[PDB]
RNA sequence: UUUCAAGUCGAUGGAAGUUUGAGGCAAUAACAGGUCUGUGAUGCCCUUAGACGUUCUGGGCCGCACGCGCGCUACACUGACGGAGCCAGCGAGUAUAAGCCUUGGCCGAGAGGUCUGGGAAAUCUUGUGAAACUCCGUCGUGCUGGGGAUAGAGCAUUGUAAUUGUUGCUCUUCAACGAGGAAUUCCUAGUAAGCGCAAGUCAUCAGCUUGCGUUGAUUACGUCCCUGCCCUUUGUACACACCG
């Protein structure tokens, strides 16, 4: 409840999940720098791992860190409700799952040559590289 | 049935409009000008106004007669009524 | 982008606050962040505590807004 | 004289009671109060984890006193707000009814309200006696 | 046989499930307080019913 | 963040649907197969399945008992594209209407919980110059 | 039953129905203390009528108020008309005319809003645009 | 079933017939020494059609706003069900119409 | 002030002193203006049994290298979130249906589900406890907690039927955009601008209209410089009237 100093404990840069986290963000929004990792999802498992949002990124300690990517990694462990979950309901195995920073291109990449091996019309656009949800082109998303 | 106030108001008119439409062409040549339609107790008294009553009140009435049948077998209404 | 203020409190920036802070006609947010370089939330918290030790009159009480003067 | 809830400013009397309400410890908290967000149109949780449960039921308490049977439907209104939709203009949506529902049920076990006749949920004989009591040890300062 | 196929799709909830008293149309329907009416037919038939312009 | 390694194992793995292998899919029942599947297709079989579905499916199982030396088990033609995949008529070729012409499907494994006329484009793509 | 007189005020939508009755001086907003004005920045909008006259016109009088309608700062202009008028209308029936037209000087003086409701009223929209006198942008 | 209390709610289009109905069973409840309630003048009802003016759709954006106001009016009598229906056919109009509930 | 006339500008009183504010109606003629895709309104032409009638199934009206118009979100700190405070008005609402408005209770993170009850309505939904807004906190000039496209996985609702996602909800992805060239629109007081709510379409879907109210200004109260129209004078070989 009031200013503190350190020196020395303060980490500039961290790595997580193979992904460089700027140490000077608060730890709620610098694990949202992790792809797959949102703001609302930073939220609990931060609660969950016991380490209050008001700690800047390098501020933590190690034992911490390892705490939260453990959480991450095993999410449903940790009585994170299932819904609240990246990858529920999974294709292959049937079981809840939340992808992470490398994980994710390749399940979502997966999910793109299903759709597009078994020759589906939301499949088909998506290779084309339109819109496949129902969007009129006629006159939106004429960049490149 | 159980019509609001709003909805009887209304379905008043709108009958009105249809019933003085129908006059209007099947006494079109008997110069027919308008209705007045005056709800009482037990009854549902009905004043047209035409150029020419003989028309409509021919061959002893017949075509009243067989003119206001007509309306009872359309909105559901008693004979009496 | 070319910001880069400083979040993290050392000992050699708190004893210079304590020591600038005092000769300032008028200590906000933003002149806490203008002059001290430290971040913006850095310097809410060394204001609610400067008013908590004394060093600071709190002249009016804002969340947006934090108008404080020289006690002495 | 005496003093009564009325009296007393509205934003820092729920701070109060909510600090009793926490110390007290007697509340039964539902489990998922450190996972769920307030309102479907909000888009993070309440960012006092501790301390949000306290506050909500502290001020559900209040809003409870100044009216007659308020439901639990009523209750999502009221600390609903406007959501944020993407590109279409913002709209007003309700807030959750399990947290609301859980509040009142929560507030009706440990003895501040009741469900009322024809609908909604009056305060109780004693929901008068401990309320006002609080406004007393708020004004002395 | 043919009579099950015959006008066999529902015309309830629809656009084509309701109609104008006066032209039996299907566009521009007017259902407020039951009037059931086009909005063209509603213009030419207005005054009858009861409604006037006042404001 | 520790570590990570990803060495994929295998067991013979047979193609497999949300934790239910190939084997045991096909020989499900579609009441107990919809029972695993998404919102939309537990919602439909829910709404009572009305004779068009369940006639087609009649069809397809006897045209592929019109052939058994195991090859493909002749086409059966249908309107009804809002047809969900079940495990079974997988590998029956259907003829589904794209608005002009019959489209050729062969059911594959993958295919199964989709719409029948998800795989049918009812419009030729546009193609400008 | 006592000396009571009963009034109001309005602004907008909003309108303050003031029980101005007689007594020890209590003056309360729905049942509140006018202490506890919600909108702070606009607390000296009601503290106008009570300073401008001296507080001592109110020892014998006790005013209880019921504001509803209007929004939130239309029913700040509401409430304190109801009570300037209040304080007038009683005077007129309980005291002498001659302290009555004292208060109502210092009053008008000051704000003429104190004691006239403002008139001003919402134009209504016409069609071909979205406000009453603002139209669709017109494109050629 | 003698002496009631007894409601006659009042509705139509127009005010004036709508007034004299009200008035002359006032009236007759006056010079009877029947104890009256009304008229109660209930919040009128502003029933309102904005439709478009072209039948076509070509030209200026131009709408039509018809109106068609609703009155009601509930009056309570003290008197036996005999006298009060008796009153109605008094003061009977085409206009307005009228319903007795107990 | 004024031809001391019509009037105009200031004060005072007044609820109201701009036609008190706002609208509805609105002349003599006219346009090849738009609609036969509103009519069991129509003349004529075409078709009338392999129908251009009507019905059923499926698709399309959404289809996408592009140009243009009405708009909605935004580009941040006069702000985002998180709690808390908590105020309108215009309106609508059903029965043996083919199902209306739906409180209150109970489940559910939500979306949503379930059981009763009220209301054909100043009675109940409903004080529609709306949003902007205000207070206290987190954030701290960072493509950041601005912005939320695009997309993956999942959960519900409506509907016979949602695939070309009707819509809603949950997690994740988090794009252009860092205030916009030449040009150009609307507007003078409870007005503009924000901000929502209702009614219409409507089984479902409102970034749309028609209204309503909340907060609520800057700047003229003047001119013919641009633009359009009207009048007078003028020219005319036009009168089907310069599309001459
Ligand atoms: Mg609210
Ligand atoms: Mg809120
Ligand atoms: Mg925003
Ligand atoms: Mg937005
Ligand atoms: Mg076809
Ligand atoms: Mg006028
Ligand atoms: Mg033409
Ligand atoms: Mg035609
Ligand atoms: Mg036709
Ligand atoms: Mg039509
Ligand atoms: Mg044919
Ligand atoms: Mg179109
Ligand atoms: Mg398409
Ligand atoms: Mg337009
Ligand atoms: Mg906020
Ligand atoms: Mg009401
Ligand atoms: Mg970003
Ligand atoms: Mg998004
Ligand atoms: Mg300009
Ligand atoms: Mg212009
Ligand atoms: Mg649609
Ligand atoms: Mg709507
Ligand atoms: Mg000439
Ligand atoms: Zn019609």
């Amino acid at each position: 409840p009031l200013v503190v100093q350190e020196q020395g404990s303060f980490q500039h840069i961290l790595r997580l999940l193979n992904t460089n986290i700027d140490g000077r963000i608060k730890i709620m929004y610098a694990l949202t720098k992790i792809r797959g990792v949102g703001r609302r999802y930073a939220n609990l498992v931060c609660k969950k791992a016991d380490v209050e949002l008001t700690k800047r990124a390098g501020e933590l300690t190690q034992e911490e860190l390892e705490r939260i990517v453990t959480i991450m990694q095993n999410p449903t462990n940790y009585k994170i409700p299932a819904w609240f979950l990246n990858r529920q309901k999974d294709q292959v195995d049937g079981k809840d799952y939340h992808v992470l920073a490398n994980n994710l291109e390749s399940k979502l990449r997966d999910d793109l040559e299903r759709l597009k091996k078994i020759r589906s019309h939301r499949g088909i656009r998506h290779f084309w590289g339109l819109k496949v949800r129902g969007q009129h082109t006629k006159t939106t998303s004429r960049g490149r | 049935a159980i019509l609001s106030k709003k909805k009887k108001l209304v379905a008043d008119g709108v009958f009105y409009a249809e019933l003085n439409e129908f006059f209007t062409r099947e006494l079109a040549e008997q110069g027919y000008a308008g209705v007045e339609v005056r709800k009482t107790p037990s009854k549902l008294e009905v004043i047209v106004k035409a150029s020419n009553t003989q028309g409509v009140l021919g061959e002893q009435g017949r075509r009243i007669h067989e003119l206001t049948s007509l309306i009872v077998k359309r909105f559901k209404l008693s004979p009496e009524g | 982008d070319k910001a880069q203020h400083i979040v993290i409190l050392d000992q050699e920036k708190y004893d210079r606050i304590l020591k600038d802070v005092p000769t300032y006609k008028y200590v906000s947010v933003s002149v806490l962040v203008d002059r001290l370089k430290i971040g913006g939330s850095l310097a809410r918290v060394a204001l609610r505590q400067l008013e908590e030790d004394g060093i600071i009159t709190p002249v009016l009480k804002h969340s947006k807004q934090a108008i404080y003067t020289r006690a002495q | 004289p005496g003093v009564s809830v009325r009296d007393v400013p509205a934003q820092d009397f729920i701070n109060a009671y909510a600090q009793f309400l926490q110390r007290q410890g007697k509340l039964e908290v539902p489990g998922y109060v450190d996972i769920v967000k307030t309102s479907a149109g909000n888009d993070l949780p309440p960012q006092e984890a501790e301390t949000w449960f306290y506050k909500r039921a502290a001020s559900i308490a209040r809003h409870i006193y100044l009216r007659k049977q308020v439901g639990v439907g009523a209750l999502n209104k009221l600390y609903g707000g406007a959501k944020n939709r993407g590109f279409r203009p913002h709209k007003h949506v309700d807030a959750s009814g399990s947290i609301n529902r859980k509040c009142v049920q929560a507030l009706q076990k440990i003895g501040v309200l009741e469900i009322s006749p024809k609908g909604g949920r009056r305060i109780s004989e004693n929901g008068q006696r401990d309320l006002d009591r609080i406004a007393a040890q708020t004004l002395e300062e | 046989a043919h009579e099950n196929v015959w006008f066999s799709h529902p015309r309830n909830f629809g656009k084509g499930s309701r109609q104008c008293r006066h032209c039996s149309s299907h566009s521009g329907l007017i259902r407020k307080y039951g009037l059931d009416l086009c909005r063209q037919c509603f213009r030419e038939k207005a005054a009858d019913i009861g409604f006037n312009k006042y404001r | 963040m520790v570590d990570a390694t990803a060495p994929k194992k295998r067991t013979f793995k047979q193609f497999s649907f949300k934790g239910v292998d190939l084997k045991d899919l096909v020989e499900m029942p579609t009441e107990e197969f919809t029972k695993l599947c998404g919102a939309r297709v537990r919602r439909r079989f829910s709404r009572g399945l009305d004779s068009k579905p369940m006639g087609l499916i009649k069809k397809l199982r006897a045209a592929r008992a019109a052939t058994e030396p195991n090859e493909r088990p002749a086409v059966v033609k249908t309107h009804l594209r809002n047809m969900i995949v079940v495990p079974e008529m997988i590998g029956s070729v259907v003829g589904v209407y794209n608005g002009k012409v019959f489209n050729t499907v062969e059911i594959k494994p993958e295919m199964v919980g989709h719409y029948l006329g998800e795989f049918s484009i009812t419009y030729t793509p546009v193609r400008h110059g | 039953s006592t000396q009571s007189v009963q009034t109001f005020g309005k602004k907008k939508t909003a309108t303050a129905v003031a029980h101005v009755k007689a007594g020890k001086g209590l003056i309360k907003i729905n049942g509140s203390p006018i202490t506890l004005v919600q909108p702070e920045i606009l607390r000296f909008k009601v503290y106008e009528p009570l300073t401008l006259v001296g507080l001592d016109k109110f020892q014998g009088i006790d005013i209880r108020v019921k504001v509803t309608g209007g929004g939130h700062v239309s029913q700040v202009y509401a409430i304190r008309q109801a009570i300037a008028k209040g304080l007038v209308a009683y005077h007129q029936k309980y005291v002498d005319e001659a302290s009555k037209n004292e208060l109502k000087k210092i009053f008008a003086s000051y704000d003429k809003t104190l004691l006239v409701a403002d008139s001003r009223r919402m134009e209504p929209k016409k069609f071909g645009g979205r406000g009453a006198r603002a139209r669709f942008q017109k494109s050629y | 079933q003698q002496i009631h209390k007894i409601r006659i709610t009042l509705t139509s289009t127009k005010v004036k017939q709508l007034e004299n109905v009200s008035a002359n069973i006032i009236r007759n409840a006056a010079q009877y020494n029947i104890v009256k309630k009304g008229p109660v003048r209930m919040p009128t009802k502003v029933l309102k059609i904005t439709t478009r003016k072209t039948p076509n759709g070509e030209g200026s954006k131009t709408w039509d706003a018809y109106e068609m106001r609703i009155h009601k009016r509930v009056i309570d009598l003290q008197a036996p069900a005999s006298t009060v229906k008796r009153i109605t056919q008094i003061t009977i109009e085409p206009g307005v119409d009228v319903e007795v509930t107990i």
